[PDB]
RNA sequence: AAGGUGAUAUGAACCGUUAUAACCGGCGAUUUCCGAAUGGGGAAACCCAGUGUGUUUCGACACACUAUCAUUAACUGAAUCCAUAGGUUAAUGAGGCGAACCGGGGGAACUGAAACAUCUAAGUACCCCGAGGAAAAGAAAUCAACCGAGAUUCCCCCAGUAG
RNA sequence: UGACAGCCCCGUACACAAAAAUGCACAUGCUGUGAGCUCGAUGAGUAGGGCGGGACACGUGGUAUCCUGUCUGAAUAUGGG
RNA sequence: UAAUGGGUCAGCGACUUAUAUUCUGUAGCAAGGUUAACCGAAUAGGGGAGCCGAAGGGAAACCGAGUCUUAACUGGGCGUU
RNA sequence: CCGACUAAUGUUGAAAAAUUAGCGGAUGACUUGUGGCUGGGGGUGAAAGGCCAAUCAAACCGGGAGAUAGCUGGUUCUCCC
RNA sequence: UGUGCAAACACGAAAGUGGACGUAUACGGUGUGACGCCUGCCCGGUGCCGGAAGGUUAAUUGAUGGGGUUAGCGCAAGCGAA
RNA sequence: AUGUUCUAACGUUGACCCGUAAUCCGGGUUGCGGACAGUGUCUGGUGGGUAGUUUGACUGGGGCGGUCUCCUCCUAAAGAGUAACGGAGGAGCAC
RNA sequence: GCAGGUGCGAAAGCAGGUCAUAGUGAUCCGGUGGUUCUGAAUGGAAGGGCCAUCGCUCAACGGAUAAAAGGUACUCCGGGGA
């Protein structure tokens, strides 16, 4: 899963950037916890 | 409603001009090593059904 | 019922076929898991029994345009 | 319209003959109780209520209302700060029945194969859901064969042919 | 109709008839749905695939095509069936 | 026959029907015959889509009163009168 | 009161399981009234394949249904070759 | 002999329910059948229980080889990338 | 890949709160499990627990025994053919 | 006996297995080679056909399936004095 972090994640990046995360990652935690947002934009 | 042809008949018999059926001879399939080289020749040519089993041609085939 | 809440997935029916090709009736079941969803917009986590497909469907979607479709649709979540 | 008060079915007591006798048609009125049955319950045709009104001669009495679900409103209103869930009221609709035809969800076996398992019977019988006066289908991501056709549906062929 | 009726009776051919309700078909009034027109847009967890089934006359066969329970997964008109 | 069935009577009780196919008879037309659905008020008329027949041989391409077999028949099979 | 070991009778019975003379249990793993629940490859069974409405090695009713029956029975007037 | 409790097990497409408002001195299954004296040898077969080194082995994955097609190389035969 | 740690999916037939007048259910708070368990699809094993069926014929009745195709002789009545669970032998190759 | 090609013989001639009579298995489904005969728009290809050939103690040997043993005294039906 493409993701935009909405804030500095560990091994993850920067906000701003981009990333792949496996989607269960994405669902479960970074959505949920305002830490990213799915890249369609 | 229309009778239906035996299809597997009218996969092994052809009618002829005088009403007659042709067919190929049993026998040339296979284990053939065995067999004389005349009698597999003999074998090749189709044959004419006999009167006995003509009966039985027909009315398989109601549609020839 | 067994059925997808976002795809309306419900069980089938087939055979089960043996190398002997006996055919005995079966069914297929879709592969449902009741799952706590988090919608951002409404500041709340939605419940929904959902396929593994349906949960792909609300990746690609979001899952507010899902929750539309289910209320355009009377299925109450 | 000169007759008439349905039948077994007489009788009785009456009605009427120039038009409110009867009879026939349209539109209306009345339409107990049970039954979806819907105020609650129940061993159908019964038992027992709550609210309003109105009446009482003070004993009482009459009438209307009150099921459930869906949707839409208004008010309200947790855990929990907003809120939501929830609660009540009102409006609108549904419910049940029905012979066949129709679409869909499921779906046999006897039987035939001269036994029997693939196959057959047959997506038939049956169960279930839903609709309409018909339903369904339908305006080519279709065929054709280098020529062309031009949505769907039904009939006759093609053909018991190709498979 | 006391036996078999054109002329006995009721009919029949034919010709007529509605206060009221109602079917349909016309017609033009209220009314909402909005015609023609240029530019533009052209249906994605979809087509397709792997696995299991089912449907196609077609039993997996060398088996196209359709549907999808499961896992995936595009082009998008210069593109696609 | 000491095997079956019937106590008796009356009434009922078992080779049909639809479609396809072949043969016989009969009728029509004849190298031709005949239409289906449908149309039509039409048992008429229209409708020849088709089907069967006048050519066969070969698995087939194909050839054709021939054709197939085979390198080829003195031939042989099926056809032609 | 609950049973049912023996015999006789009865056996188109008084009765589709009884009567008569005897017989066993009789404060218990007893017996009985009312109501309730378990449903057919299912129930229930101190187990006999017992019982599940005089029906049980798969209840009954309706349907598939005119299952199938290489078996048995039966198959109706006359005469001629 | 099974069963540590959301028990084993049973009815049930499931939710659940019985087991049990019980908890191994409990509950299910099996055989034996008061009591007395007892209950011997065999684990090769079948089952069950344990093991887990080695052989064999599913779906899955798809290395490698072969073929069909054809841009092109060719005059033809042919060869032949993606 | 295989360990370990984690929490956020998922489980909870722990606790407490609310809907609520409720040992259902749902929502909240929290603890304990925790990417396991469980479920879907596919797949190997096991599977009389259940189901559909099969289990030949001849035969001095059936069964048990024997036999079942082919070759030679005799029965076979001087052409051919000719039966018995009649009388005697062989083949299913070799080169 | 005819056509083609062949061996032995000087030649006439002989040779299409073996002194003869057993030594065997239909069809289907497929495998291998050959052969453009066919090739679902067309060119190919796949598949099919044709020729040669291979796979059955289908031995119950004209082979019913690719695939099959028992019990019934719990029994049941249709039949036979065959
Ligand atoms: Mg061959
Ligand atoms: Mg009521
Ligand atoms: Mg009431
Ligand atoms: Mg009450
Ligand atoms: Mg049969
Ligand atoms: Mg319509
Ligand atoms: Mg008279
Ligand atoms: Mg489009
Ligand atoms: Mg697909
Ligand atoms: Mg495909
Ligand atoms: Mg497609
Ligand atoms: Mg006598
Ligand atoms: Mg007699
Ligand atoms: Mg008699
Ligand atoms: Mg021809
Ligand atoms: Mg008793
Ligand atoms: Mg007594
Ligand atoms: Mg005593
Ligand atoms: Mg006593
Ligand atoms: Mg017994
Ligand atoms: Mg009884
Ligand atoms: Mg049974
Ligand atoms: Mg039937
Ligand atoms: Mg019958
Ligand atoms: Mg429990
Ligand atoms: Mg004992
Ligand atoms: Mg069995
Ligand atoms: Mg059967
Ligand atoms: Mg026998
Ligand atoms: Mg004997
Ligand atoms: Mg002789
Ligand atoms: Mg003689
Ligand atoms: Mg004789
Ligand atoms: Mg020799
Ligand atoms: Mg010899
Ligand atoms: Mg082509
Ligand atoms: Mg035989
Ligand atoms: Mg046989
Ligand atoms: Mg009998
Ligand atoms: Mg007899
Ligand atoms: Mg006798």
């Amino acid at each position: 899963m493409q993701v935009i972090l909405l804030d500095k994640v560990a091994n993850l990046g920067s906000l701003g950037d981009q990333v792949n995360v496996k989607a269960g990652y994405a669902r479960n935690f970074l959505v949920p916890q305002g830490k990213a947002v799915p890249a369609t934009k | 409603p229309k009778i239906k042809t035996v299809r597997g008949a009218a996969k092994r018999f052809k009618k002829t001009g005088k009403g007659g059926f042709k067919h190929k001879h049993a026998n040339l399939r296979h284990i053939l090593t065995k067999k004389a080289t005349k009698r597999k020749r003999h074998l090749r040519p189709k044959a004419m059904v006999s009167k006995g089993d003509l009966g039985l041609v027909i009315a398989c085939l109601p549609y020839a | 019922s067994r059925v997808c809440q976002v795809t309306g997935k419900r069980p089938v029916t087939g055979n089960n076929r043996s190398h002997a090709l006996n055919a005995t009736k079966r069914r297929f079941l879709p592969n449902l898991h009741s799952h706590r969803f988090w919608v951002e917009s409404e500041k709340r986590f939605v419940t929904l029994r959902v396929s593994a497909k349906g949960m792909r469907v609300i990746d690609k979607k979001g899952i507010d345009t899902v929750l539309a479709e289910l209320r355009a649709r009377g299925e109450k979540y």
